[PDB]
């Protein structure tokens, strides 16, 4: 029994950090997407705009 | 290589042929038409960049309500003499306003 | 890439020409005509937001 409250803390602590690696997971693939449209948006419009109306 | 130069000058001979056969003036404003939707392609994603900067605003609003209920639950528990269950909370709580100090800093970039 | 500003100058080329061919003054009141319909599309959606506020 006293067992048995250490094993009920352990497995309430464990699936705490699962929780919250899966929070974080989320908010860390959403950065990574974001990034990737930010740089894509930001270096092409910038080369194109530059490109086009100097040759113009 | 040698070839390479060669190979892209006879491509770059017809390419310059074409380029003298279309109007400098109807290609200048071919070119304000496209630099017009370029313009187009930017405010797009620039607004996109609007609406995930609130998206993120959104999660801070969403994980600092849950801390508030976490509080009251830890509330619950000490009335109940449950202290116990009132650190089990607090926990809870400290990672969400940890991750909300994480989505602010977020927030202030974007 | 290259070729397809250069598609999009010959492209522009024959718009604009087609461009120049409608009387602006015709083409300003038939832009008066699509901005009347743009209204009644507005309209429908707006009236619409009423309906569901009331559901």
């Amino acid at each position: 029994r006293t067992m048995s409250e250490n094993l009920r803390r352990n497995l309430a602590a464990l699936e705490a950090k699962i929780s919250e690696a899966k929070t974080k997971k989320n908010m860390l693939q959403a950065r990574a997407k974001a990034a990737k449209a930010n740089a894509e948006l930001q270096q092409t419009l910038a080369a194109a705009a530059a490109a086009a109306a100097a040759a113009a | 290589g040698l070839f390479d130069r060669l190979g892209r000058v006879v491509r770059a001979n017809l390419n310059d042929l074409v380029s003298k056969a279309e109007d400098p003036e109807k290609v200048l404003e071919q070119a304000v038409i496209d630099m017009q939707e370029d313009l187009v392609q930017l405010r797009q994603a620039v607004a996109r960049t609007i609406a995930e900067e609130k998206r993120t605003e959104q999660r801070l609003n969403q994980d600092t309500q849950e801390a508030k209920k976490w509080e009251d639950r830890a509330k619950l528990a000490l009335t109940n003499g449950e202290e116990n269950l009132a650190r089990e909370a607090l926990a809870r709580k400290k990672s969400l306003t940890d991750t909300a100090a994480a989505y602010q800093t977020q927030l202030a970039q974007q």
